[PDB]
């Protein structure tokens, strides 16, 4: 079986670099080229440039060449693509494929995230109805997860009681920290009679809350 | 790994290029430099899908098999990545089948283009061969 | 470079039907083109190799052709499986280069949304700010306009939505849109809008909230 294994996510200051790596099994890895493209929300794929391994030859495109750097350890069998001085612009996915003309065989992708912004707890905020919903035979219910850093956080309600009516929604940047919010429909058997809480959990703080949502106050 | 002018004929000299198929030694540092410019890891791109690698230049289309070239022969049967080697013997092993080939060293584009006839003595100039 | 643009940008398509992708390339690539799909999240997946070639898994409903500079991958009945991106790549040069890619989404009878709005939090108040949220959930097409107003004005800054990809079970969307401010502006207000506009209504979906109402 041909494998390529990267790296985990990445998340790193303006200015700094990163070194995105690329483990290859199955083939002889001296012969084929080992190719880098970049996946930006919003843009197509962009070839980077290729490497083949041990042979000391590399080829960058034209825009890229000055910014990544292409190594590889035929030791270890991995090629690994460092890009350098980051700018916001720089936050994708990268893959390495085998190059076979088609790319047959890619790796998985590695996230880079860059920021300045700092690893930041999230505040839960439930959001019950202030009145209506309530009162017919589904209500919807909310969880408001805002100005934390960095993705993910992770929503279950009821700890995964509550699974079908759920909708977490994407993750938006809100001046340099992420905004979230979940939403759930029950039954208006379910609640108030029944608790419902949003669970949030944010590994890159440690964090874990549960908010019991409730009926607002009049 | 960049071979010197001489440090070249030396052993494009001792692999027996002379006089080979009527190819004096010095058609072949001619090319090796026009092509290369006596780099073992000089690679080139073309606009067919195949590249053309280490000091003579062969391509991968005819010659040796990179995994990504389209109508791959492999004439020469050897991974093109041994072409890059510092040991010109995959290289001047393999320019032997090219050739054989019935255009001779006509093959070679920058050799048949800037050392046809001419005096390709010039390269072995105190080449102390 | 070598340029290939793609057509559609997005697709919308009924399960079972037809369609075909088109992939036009600057210049000659001659047969040197790849189509690739990709889901959400996952790394690209050959389809189809130097303009026709099956790939061994690829479902016989994928197939292409071409040649010069236009190529075509045809996926004869569409499943609801077949629903990502689609690509295509040339391998005649270098740089290799893409198309933008063709969004293929599912098609599905018109669904309106059910809207919610939803005050701040007292917890919220604490940190003297103030979202006002609002969930328009399981609606189709995905063409949909929010806008908020705040005693009668509207109000354009502090708005922040986002949208879900297409449910997988019913193939609808929903979006949350959140007003944010801070609680001393909140507090010097009374209501607080919700409009939607969208396909499903000659009027547009307004949840309102008023502070001194109850």
């Amino acid at each position: 079986q041909v494998q390529l294994q990267e790296s985990g996510a990445e998340v790193m200051k303006p200015g700094a670099s990163v070194k995105i790596s690329c483990k290859a099994t199955g083939y002889t890895f001296s012969t084929y080229w080992i190719e880098w493209v970049k996946q930006r929300p919003g843009h197509g794929l962009e070839w980077i440039g290729e490497i083949l391994p041990g042979s000391g030859s590399t080829y960058y495109n034209e825009k890229f060449k000055g910014k990544a750097t292409f190594t590889a350890d035929t030791s270890s069998n991995t090629a690994y693509m460092q890009l350098s001085s980051l700018t916001s612009e720089d936050s994708a996915v990268y893959y390495c494929a085998r190059g076979d003309g088609n790319y047959g065989y890619w790796g998985q992708g590695t996230t880079l995230t860059v920021s300045s912004a700092s690893t930041t707890p999230p505040s839960v905020f439930p959001l019950a109805p202030g009145s209506a919903a309530q009162t017919n035979s589904m209500v919807t219910l909310g969880c408001l997860v805002k100005g934390y850093f960095p993705e993910p956080v992770t929503v279950t309600w009821n700890s995964g009681s509550l699974s079908s009516g759920v909708h977490t929604f994407p993750a938006v940047l809100q001046s340099d920290l992420y905004t979230l919010s979940s939403s759930v429909t029950v039954p208006s058997s379910p609640r108030p009679s029944e608790t419902v809480t949003c669970n949030v959990a944010h590994p890159a703080s440690s964090t874990k809350v549960d908010k019991k949502i409730v009926p607002r106050d009049c | 790994k960049v071979f010197g002018r001489c440090e070249l004929a030396a052993a494009m000299k001792r692999h027996g290029l002379d006089n080979y198929r009527g190819y004096s030694l010095g058609n072949w540092v001619c090319a090796a430099k026009f092509e290369s410019n006596f780099n073992t890891q000089a690679t080139n791109r073309n606009t067919d899908g195949s590249t053309d690698y280490g000091i003579l230049q062969i391509n991968s289309r005819w010659w040796c098999n990179d995994g990504r070239t389209p109508g791959s022969r492999n004439l020469c049967n050897i991974p093109c990545s041994a072409l890059l080697s510092s040991d010109i013997t995959a290289s001047v092993n393999c320019a032997k089948k090219i050739v054989s080939d019935g255009n001779g060293m006509n093959a070679w584009v920058a050799w048949r283009n800037r050392c046809k006839g001419t005096d390709v003595q010039a390269w072995i100039r105190g080449c102390r061969l | 470079d070598i340029e290939l643009t793609q057509s559609p940008a997005t697709l919308s398509v009924t399960p079972g039907d037809s369609v075909s992708l088109s992939c036009r390339a600057s210049q000659s690539i001659s047969n040197n083109l790849h189509w690739y799909q990709q889901k959400s999240h996952e790394s690209p997946r050959l389809l189809i190799k130097y303009v026709s070639q099956s790939s061994s898994g690829i479902p016989s409903r994928f197939s292409g052709s071409g040649s010069g500079t236009d190529f075509t991958l045809s996926i004869n009945s569409v499943e609801t499986e077949d629903f990502g991106m689609y690509f295509c790549q040339q391998s005649n040069s270098w740089p290799r280069t893409f198309g933008g890619g063709t969004k293929l989404e599912i098609k599905r009878a018109d669904a309106a949304p059910t809207v919610s709005i939803f005050p701040p939090s007292s917890e919220q108040l604490t940190s003297g700010g103030a979202s006002v949220v609002c969930f328009l959930n399981n609606f189709y097409p995905k063409d949909i306009n929010v806008k908020w107003k705040i005693d009668g004005s509207e109000r354009q800054n502090g708005v922040l939505n986002s949208w879900t990809d297409q449910d997988s079970k019913d193939s609808t969307y929903s979006m949350s849109s959140t007003l944010t401010l801070t609680k001393d502006e909140y507090e010097r207000h009374n209501s607080y809008t919700c409009e939607a506009t969208h396909k499903t209504s000659t009027s547009p979906i307004v949840k309102s909230f008023n502070r001194n109402e109850c």
